[PDB]
RNA sequence: AAGCUCCUUCGACGAGUCGAGUAGUUUGGGAAUGCUGCUCAAAAUGGGAGGUAAAUUUCUUCUAAAGCUAAAUACCGGCCA
RNA sequence: UUGACCUCGGAUCAGGUAGGAGGACCCGCUGAACUUAAGCAUAUCAAUAAGCGGAGGAAAAGAAACCAACAGGGAUUGCCCUAGUAACGGCGAGUGAAGCGGCAACAGCUCAAAUUUGAAAGCUGGCUUCGGCCCGCGUUGUAAUUUGGAGAGGAUGCUUU
């Protein structure tokens, strides 16, 4: 069952006003896409084309948001002089590095 | 009734630091005059520079609130208040944990 | 029905009347011997529930055991260490069961029920004459008390697969190469 | 000076502790028994 | 699956194998009044008279361990405060 | 065992930020600075590196603050040069 | 899977005919003591549990207390006349009850009962 | 003012993340990963399954949260994600699938903890009704409001939401800027790789009558 | 002394235990697979374990923290054959 | 001054008991390393060997806080397959069960929570012609009745020693 009127009356009870003329982009930071991204993915089992489609959808969201955020004037670029908490700890960021060192040194030893 | 999403008096995140600094080690912002950034993005600087005679007197006789810890908010070392020191003593002794 | 009231009071053991009693008894038990004897159980409802009777041949002993680790942990429980120390002291008696009586920051206090297999009141009574048999020698040393049955995983279910008949017997069964005649 | 036996001291120190420590009302009502008459 | 005619069963005498007798409620209520309160229960009592129901409920969560036990203990202690002023 | 510079290892976003990463080889630039008073502090820094860390906490903090003051002076000259370039 | 010491935990079965004749002499000695009596006890017809074995019945452990009552066999006399009792099992259906009651009446018809002393 | 939102007009939003009673280490890591991206939320665990779904409403009222993100595990193998607005708002059931969290070393991306996201939604999120009320819930839950005093200032990650067959695919990427040749952007993937198939939508807070049903769901 | 039958009468069921957090050990088994230590510490139409997207935790199945008990099983030792 | 009751001790008092041996099999505690991966550390070896404690002719386990999702089964144990399956893993080496089903053998019970209260009805001693006398234990509870797929109490009428 899809009580399409019922979703509408429930939705307007929740809704906060998101209008670009009235509320700035700093409030919501949400972007809808022009394409529906189902046309971008022909086959779901195709892994590389699927991740490229999700990359490309957030690609335009990152570009469209950056233009709207620079105009409004809040900072966007993290300074080189700034350090804070990270979603992954420094220890997790280390063994990410030697995952690529042993992958790089394997292909150089394979060539050597 | 709609829930009013305010922070209660007993909540863990009732008071937050201004410095937007978590469990990051304070070895950073040592070679940098500033210490941390605030919510709006502007910069937070070290308050002042301690005197050599004051530091020598602090090394000979440490204060009551001295802990040897660098404050995540200011470049000066963090010192416990009188009420905080009394709270630690009442917790350790346990004779009166709560007043009245 | 005085013991139903004692059962509810023993459940509530951090409350004011009982914590007072547990404080003053722990001071007394500390200055007595480690493996001293009790003329009457300190918890008569727990002794009754565990099999103690006011009969000749039943004695109660109180043990203090040191608490803490052995980050290696001693797999023997503190009750199992308590039960082993009574049996090495009262070597003529059989350890029936044990129960908790007191606690401290350095020690735990247990009360152990012992049955004399050589008294005549015990051999005459068919509810306790089973402990007279020579299979039940030193039950606390073989993990045959309620503490030992707990630590050996002697329950039933998918949750206790490795230890429901003995892990060493099950490991012997699962590692045995069975070869038949007409293979 | 002289040394008392251990159980003599323990039962005497149980006197002082009972009269010094302040007792919850469940046990404190046992300190009030009846009169001779 | 298969269609079999169902039978009614005699009532299990192991149903509700706790203690729902009227006598065991007398023992539990009498012991609580004699015994008093734990130190942690005294803090929940003090918050409930002061009106800090949310702080008392959160304190019961940290002490007992599960939310349903926090509901149970705060309900029993609130009924103790209710019966205290009834005698008063 | 090979040198990390020879390996084409991507830059990771640790607690130390990546900033804006420059492409390798294609228009990689660098900076330019000589100074008079800040390079005097680089003299003060290098004997402190050569003679090792100071056991005295007061003198070690004093010599670090001098390098911090040199960086603050060098930065203030950089915004002064940026203001002069904006004027021109 | 020869990773452990398989040589010290290998069991051979040269006593398989020896255990067989020992097993037959145990059944022989059981009917020596219980001479007119049978060597086993009555077990009910029970339906195997899972959907793989729904359509096959087998011998269970003992009869329901309701199954003894419908067949007219008393519960404290049933173990003495060679009928196994199981208080854990329930009927839950009339087909399980009717099949086992009919089994108990068939046992009742074939039974020779002897008078005490 | 105890909202801890220094802003012009306030988005007073709190969420409460819960794992029920049978969550695996994979489910617990995803709950720890999501709660590291919401500074306006607090964590809870060991919720009794034998309790009632509207006692989740009592739980969040006690902790002063107007949204709940509930992790319900079946058999210790199947994850069900609940989104709701606690007093009266609608509720959505999901079935989580294909979980990948930050501890896997092949992700190679990182973002400032508590920093404000760029929520990326789909066109099909915008047109279709049942996904459109879902987009309202993710905007409230994954919002990280404006002046929140535990929110990092610099904005460096994009949360991606997309549909492929009938399922919502959630991806998280790191904003990275480089210089051009003679600043253009590129995203590097960070974490919570998981798939959400919409199961059923409730009008009530955790009860109420039933508005959307998915007649394509093949249960595990 | 005992078995039942009936009923305008009753029916007591195990706590420093369970459980929450943590450290160790162990397991095919971080619904913690079990066990131990440590901190906190329960309930009474209760509690434990399962099933189920099926619309709210609906239903199924048992009753932990007391105890005994032959046979089928093992056996390079003991009395023999 | 006398006499309890409670607790703690002495006695070359009476009556008993434990140590040690054995340890093939059994129950616990504690606990390696060599080896393998053509190097090696996770792992494996191995919850093994060595070390300690404790029984019997067997030991142990055992009458569900069980398995199940069925038309349900029904204490424990062992064999056959389940099955090299599920599950876990430098996913390499590897590790590795269980329910069901077919058999072997089958057996069930004792307490605590009750007021015998119109009668401690129970039990250890040691003195005896032995037939029955005292002493003590015990009401802070020894017998009888009862142990939750129950049970008690009245009534009821048959059936049992």
């Amino acid at each position: 069952i899809n009580n399409k009127e019922g979703l509408l009356t429930a939705l307007r009870r929740i809704q906060l006003d998101i209008n670009p003329k009235t509320t700035p982009f700093s409030f919501h930071q949400s972007v809808v896409a022009s394409k529906r991204t189902e046309d971008s993915i022909p086959q779901i089992e195709d892994d590389l084309q699927r991740e490229l489609a999700f990359m490309n959808q957030a690609l335009e969201a990152a570009r469209l948001g950056r233009s709207l955020l620079r105009k409004e004037g809040v900072p966007f670029t993290r300074p080189t002089d700034y350090f804070a908490e990270m979603v992954r700890t420094d220890a997790t960021m280390e063994k990410v590095k030697q995952k690529l060192i042993e992958e790089a040194t394997a292909k150089k030893a394979a060539a050597e | 009734d709609e829930i009013d999403p305010v922070y209660d008096s007993d909540d863990t995140d009732y008071n937050v630091p201004v410095n937007t600094i978590g469990n990051i080690p304070l070895s950073f912002y040592d070679s940098y005059p500033h210490i941390g950034y605030d919510i709006n993005g502007k910069k937070i600087m070290r308050p002042a520079t301690g005197d050599a005679l004051q530091n020598l007197l602090d090394s000979i006789e440490v204060p009551e609130g001295w802990t040897g810890l660098t404050d995540p908010n200011t470049g000066k070392p963090l010192n416990l208040s009188r009420d905080e020191l009394e709270l630690i003593r009442k917790v350790q002794q346990g004779l009166i944990p709560d007043d009245v | 029905g005085a013991l139903k009231y004692l059962e509810e009071l023993s459940k509530k053991k951090q409350s004011d009347v009982v914590r007072f009693l547990l404080r003053v008894r722990c001071w007394e038990y500390r200055q007595l011997n480690v493996i001293h004897r009790a003329s009457r159980p300190s918890r008569p409802d727990k002794a009754r529930r565990l099999g103690y009777k006011a009969k000749q041949g039943y004695v109660i002993y109180r043990v203090r055991v040191r608490r803490g680790g052995r980050q290696l942990k001693y797999q023997r429980s503190l009750r199992a260490t308590a039960e082993e120390r009574v049996g090495r002291r009262c070597s003529n008696l059989r350890v029936l069961n044990s129960y908790w009586v007191n606690q401290d920051s350095t020690y735990k206090y247990y009360e152990v029920i012992l049955v004399d297999p050589n008294h005549k009141a015990i051999r005459r009574d068919p509810r306790i004459n089973w402990i007279c048999n020579p299979v039940h020698k030193h039950r606390e040393c073989r993990g045959l008390t309620s503490t030992g049955k707990k630590s050996r995983g002697l329950n039933k279910g998918h949750r206790f697969n490795k230890t429901r008949a003995g892990r060493r017997k099950t490991w012997k069964r699962h590692n045995t190469l069975s070869l038949w005649r007409y293979r | 000076m002289v040394k008392w036996p251990e159980y003599i001291r323990l039962q005497r120190q149980k006197k002082i502790l009972r009269m010094r420590l302040k007792v919850p009302p469940a046990i404190a009502q046992f300190q009030y028994t009846l009169d001779k008459n | 699956g298969h269609k079999t005619t169902r039978r009614v069963l005699k009532e299990r005498p192991s149903r509700r194998k706790g203690a729902q007798s009227k006598r065991t409620q007398f023992v539990r209520s009498l012991i609580r009044e004699v015994a008093g309160l734990a130190p942690y229960e005294r803090r929940v009592i003090e918050l409930l008279r002061n009106g800090k129901d949310k702080r008392a409920r959160k304190f019961s969560k940290k002490k007992l361990g599960t939310f349903g036990r926090a509901k149970r203990k705060c309900e029993e202690l609130q009924r103790i405060i209710a019966e205290s002023r009834r005698a008063h | 065992v090979y040198s990390e510079k020879e390996l084409g290892i991507p830059q990771l976003n640790t607690v130390t930020p990546v900033g804006v990463t420059k492409p390798k080889g294609k228009k990689k630039g660098k900076v330019f600075v000589d100074d008079r008073e800040s390079m005097n502090t680089i003299l003060a820094m290098v004997e402190a590196e050569k003679q090792g860390q100071i056991e005295s906490k007061i003198m070690r903090a004093r010599q670090l603050e001098e390098i911090r003051e040199a960086r603050r002076i060098e930065a203030e000259k950089k915004e002064a040069e940026r203001k002069a370039l904006l004027e021109n | 899977h020869f990773r452990k010491h398989w040589q010290r935990r290998v069991r051979c079965h040269f006593d398989q005919p020896g255990k067989k004749v020992t097993r037959r002499l145990a059944r022989r000695a059981k009917a020596a003591a219980l001479a007119p009596r049978p060597v086993d006890k009555l077990r009910p017809i029970v339906r195997c549990p899972t959907v793989k074995y729904n359509r096959r019945t087998r011998l269970g452990r003992g009869f329901t207390l309701e199954e003894l009552k419908a067949a007219g066999i008393p519960r404290l006399l049933a173990p003495t006349i060679g009928i196994a009792v199981d208080h854990r099992r329930k009927n839950l259906s009339e087909e399980s009850l009717a099949a086992n009651v009919q089994r108990l009446k068939d046992y009742k018809a074939r039974l020779i009962l002897f008078p005490r002393k | 003012d105890r909202s801890n939102i220094i802003a012009e007009r306030k988005n007073k939003q709190r969420v409460l993340v819960l794992s029920s009673r049978g969550v695996t280490y994979r489910h617990r890591h995803l709950l720890n990963d999501l709660a590291s991206m919401l500074p306006h939320g607090r964590k809870d665990a060991k919720f009794d399954t034998k309790s009632r779904l509207y006692e989740l409403c009592e739980l969040a009222e006690l902790y002063n949260c107007n949204n709940v993100l509930f992790f319900e595990a079946r058999k210790g193998k199947d994850l069900y994600m609940w989104f709701s607005k606690v007093p009266n708002g609608p509720t959505v059931k999901f079935y989580a699938q294909n979980l990948h969290t930050m501890e896997e070393l092949h992700f190679q991306g990182n973002c400032l903890k508590g920093s404000r996201p760029i929520l990326s939604f789909d066109a099909a999120f915008e047109q279709e009704p049942y996904l459109k009320v879902i987009k309202e819930l993710f905007l409230h839950t994954f919002g990280v409001p404006q002046g929140h005093k535990k929110s990092k200032p610099f904005i460096d990650h994009v949360l991606s939401f997309s549909v492929a067959d009938g399922k919502i695919w959630v991806r998280n990427y790191e904003i990275r800027e480089v210089e051009k040749v003679k600043t253009d952007i590129n995203l590097i993937e960070i974490g919570p790789r998981f798939v959400l198939t919409p199961i059923i939508i409730q009008e009530g807070s955790f009860g109420g009558p039933i508005l959307y049903e998915n007649k394509r769901f093949i249960s595990p």
